[PDB]
RNA sequence: GUGGGAGAGGGUGGUGGAAUUCCCGGAGUAGCGGUGAAAUGCGCAGAUACCGGGAGGAACGCCGAUGGCGAAGGCAGCCACCUGGUCCACCCGUGACGCUGAGGCGCGAAAGCGUGGGGAGCAAACCGGAUUAGAUACCCGGGUAGUCCACGCCCUAAACGAUGCGCGCUAGGUCUCUGGGUCUCCUGGGGGCCGAAGCUAACGCGUUAAGCGCGCCGCCUGGGGAGUACGGCCGCAAGGC
């Protein structure tokens, strides 16, 4: 699974500061987290669909606040791309 | 890392070096994968309630134990190749459900 | 001729034929009887009189074994099995108890359509 | 309506997580090796799933019956 | 975010017992089976009934419910691993980042199709026995595809609550699953029943709305012809839209 060690560490990697929990880039960096360990999840297992399903939501998720960023303050989603590596 | 339960059934008739033999290579099968013992109970032979392997009894082990989770399958498939062993079942450990209480 | 005198008395029950298997100790049978060993053909073997001269029959041919005590094992749910019983009970022979070992599945196999709206 | 006793009310401080425990959990089965209702237990839905599983686990390792012959009749 | 919770939610591996069929051994004898009644069928190469051993395939009794989970289809022996969803408490963090959603993409019971495997029970077609005026049926004895697994297709349905999704507002009573709490009781999420106002053609619905409202999508426009014809797209085909 994911271990709360490893959330706290990305966490504390990606606050905006200390004690933040919930900016825009904690989040898309958790949901890419989870992402990926659901995608490495189903390379094998290709044959579970209902997790499929999941990834599919979390991606849109990931998306929209991705999309909200872009709005608000393009460097620091240029950034946040750039740290995370996504967009291919 | 997690907290199992390993429960395992073998042959009541064993002597004491057969006997002795099978808990070494538990022990041994056991340090191979890597799995911390925090106690041990060995209720010996008790009355089965149907026969297993055609015999109406079975001696019993049971080990409270800590492994990595990713190997545990890989460990009970070893636990029963000896024909000894008639059974084996792995559970992960649970805080004790009390009723009437 | 063994001269058993004590053993197991297996009734097998359905709503077509009733039969009764009387066996040593070891389960190893000794005589039979049913509806078809009395002169019943058809449907009849299905009556409960026609089990009270079935196990009747099995019971008098376990006497010449000379047997006394039985203990009797019922299977199936069908027409005369506790007319088997009662027959049984008092024959002659002395019954020691009663169990009923009807096999009933856990649900492995489909039934016919005839018994099926089960599993 | 089974008001002849409930199990629960009939036992002690007990776990039912307990798979190991036979002299308990065997109050639990009826004259045949089958689980009783809630009738007869007297548990809850909580406790009553619970000491299923722990039942079908017992039953596995060889401590329960899954069946049993029925006397009398 | 932190801390707790319940679950047949999903995928992979392993595993347990009951039963059926087949095989082997013992014992045992004249039938078993089946029906309204029978017959085909099986049985002296020893069947049915009984005990013991073995092989295989499929489904999981009791728990079990008017219960639970899932978006829908759907999900039920047990264990382990991987993994989705969801609820409560704390008021911690971001700061409108939201709702819906033509097209697209994916999922999608059963039957059916392709390749390989498997095949115990059941069983379209088919072969028989009965019934009947006939019986291309109901009843009975057999039985192939199929039902089961892997991979790839198919895209349908009484795919049903015959009730699109989201949010707000409008009496309560009662049963229940699952949390929290000053644990008679209060508070929150889910599943049922009876009912205020109101609605409805009526039946009925009624805080799980079919009431009062707002946003957005899909759809209807008398019956037959007809889900047919043509065209187009999709499909190995059957056929689908
Ligand atoms: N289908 C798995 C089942 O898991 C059961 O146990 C499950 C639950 O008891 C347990 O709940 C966990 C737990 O950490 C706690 N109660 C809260 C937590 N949010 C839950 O985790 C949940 O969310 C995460 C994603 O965030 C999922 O990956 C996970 O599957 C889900 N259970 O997670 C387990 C896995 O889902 C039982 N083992 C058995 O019924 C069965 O194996
Ligand atoms: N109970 C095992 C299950 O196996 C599933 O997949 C397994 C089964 O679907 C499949 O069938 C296997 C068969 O390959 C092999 N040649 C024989 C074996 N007895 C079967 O396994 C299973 O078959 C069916 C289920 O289909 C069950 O009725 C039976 O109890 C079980 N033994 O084989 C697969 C493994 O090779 C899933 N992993 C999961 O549902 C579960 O672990
Ligand atoms: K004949
Ligand atoms: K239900
Ligand atoms: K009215
Ligand atoms: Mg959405
Ligand atoms: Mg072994
Ligand atoms: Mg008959
Ligand atoms: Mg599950
Ligand atoms: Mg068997
Ligand atoms: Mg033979
Ligand atoms: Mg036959
Ligand atoms: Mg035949
Ligand atoms: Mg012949
Ligand atoms: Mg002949
Ligand atoms: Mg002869
Ligand atoms: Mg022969
Ligand atoms: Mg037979
Ligand atoms: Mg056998
Ligand atoms: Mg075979
Ligand atoms: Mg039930
Ligand atoms: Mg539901
Ligand atoms: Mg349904
Ligand atoms: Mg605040
Ligand atoms: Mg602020
Ligand atoms: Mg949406
Ligand atoms: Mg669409
Ligand atoms: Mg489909
Ligand atoms: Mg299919
Ligand atoms: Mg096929
Ligand atoms: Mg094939
Ligand atoms: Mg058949
Ligand atoms: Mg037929
Ligand atoms: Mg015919
Ligand atoms: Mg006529
Ligand atoms: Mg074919
Ligand atoms: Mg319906
Ligand atoms: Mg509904
Ligand atoms: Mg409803
Ligand atoms: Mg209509
Ligand atoms: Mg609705
Ligand atoms: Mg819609
Ligand atoms: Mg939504
Ligand atoms: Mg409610
Ligand atoms: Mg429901
Ligand atoms: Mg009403
Ligand atoms: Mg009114
Ligand atoms: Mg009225
Ligand atoms: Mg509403
Ligand atoms: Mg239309
Ligand atoms: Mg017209
Ligand atoms: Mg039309
Ligand atoms: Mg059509
Ligand atoms: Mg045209
Ligand atoms: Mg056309
Ligand atoms: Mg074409
Ligand atoms: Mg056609």
């Amino acid at each position: 699974p994911i271990t709360k060690e490893e959330k706290q560490k990305v966490i504390q990697e990606f606050a905006r500061f200390p004690g933040d929990t919930g900016s825009t880039e904690v989040q898309v960096a958790l949901l890419t987290l989870r992402i990926n360990r659901l995608s490495e999840h189903l390379k094998v297992h290709k044959k579970d669909h209902h997790s499929h399903r999941g990834l599919l939501m979390m991606v849109g998720q990931r998306r929209r606040l991705l999309r909200y960023l872009q709005r608000e303050d393009p460097e620091r989603y240029r950034a946040l791309i750039e740290k995370l590596g996504i967009r291919g | 890392m997690r907290r199992y339960e390993v429960n395992i059934v073998l042959n009541p008739n064993l002597d004491q070096s057969q006997l002795a033999l099978e808990k070494e290579i538990i022990q041994r099968a056991l340090e191979n994968y890597g799995a911390r013992v925090e106690k041990v109970e060995e209720l010996g032979l008790r009355r089965l309630a149907y026969p297993i392997a055609k015999d109406p009894q079975g001696y019993f082990l049971w080990y409270q134990v800590e492994m990595p989770e990713d190997r545990v399958n890989d460990l009970a498939r070893e636990l029963r190749i000896r024909d000894n062993v008639r059974r084996v079942m792995v559970v992960k450990s649970q805080e004790p459900f009390l009723a009437n209480a | 001729k063994r001269q058993v005198a004590s053993g197991r008395a297996y009734i097998h029950a359905s709503y077509n034929n009733t039969i009764v298997t009387i066996t040593d100790p070891d389960g190893n049978p000794i005589t039979w009887s049913s509806g078809g060993v009395i002169g019943y053909k058809g449907s009849r073997k299905g009556t409960p009189y026609a089990a009270q001269l079935a196990a009747l029959d099995a019971a008098k041919k376990a006497m010449a074994y000379g047997m006394q005590s039985v203990d009797v094992i019922v299977r199936g749910t069908g027409a005369g099995r506790e007319q088997a019983i009662r027959a049984l009970q008092a024959s002659g022979l002395q019954v020691k108890s009663i169990v009923d070992d009807t096999p009933v599945p856990h649900n492995g196999c489909r039934p016919k359509k005839k018994f099926r709206k089960a599993s | 309506p089974s008001r002849k006793a409930k199990v629960k009310a009939t036992l002690g401080e007990f776990d039912l997580r307990d798979y190991r425990n036979v002299e308990v959990l065997k109050r639990f089965l009826s004259e045949t090796g089958k689980i009783l209702p809630r009738r007869r237990t007297g548990l809850s839905a909580k406790e009553q799933r619970i000491l299923a599983k722990t039942i079908k686990r017992a039953r596995i390792l060889g401590l329960l019956p899954f069946t049993e012959k029925l006397v009398r009749k």
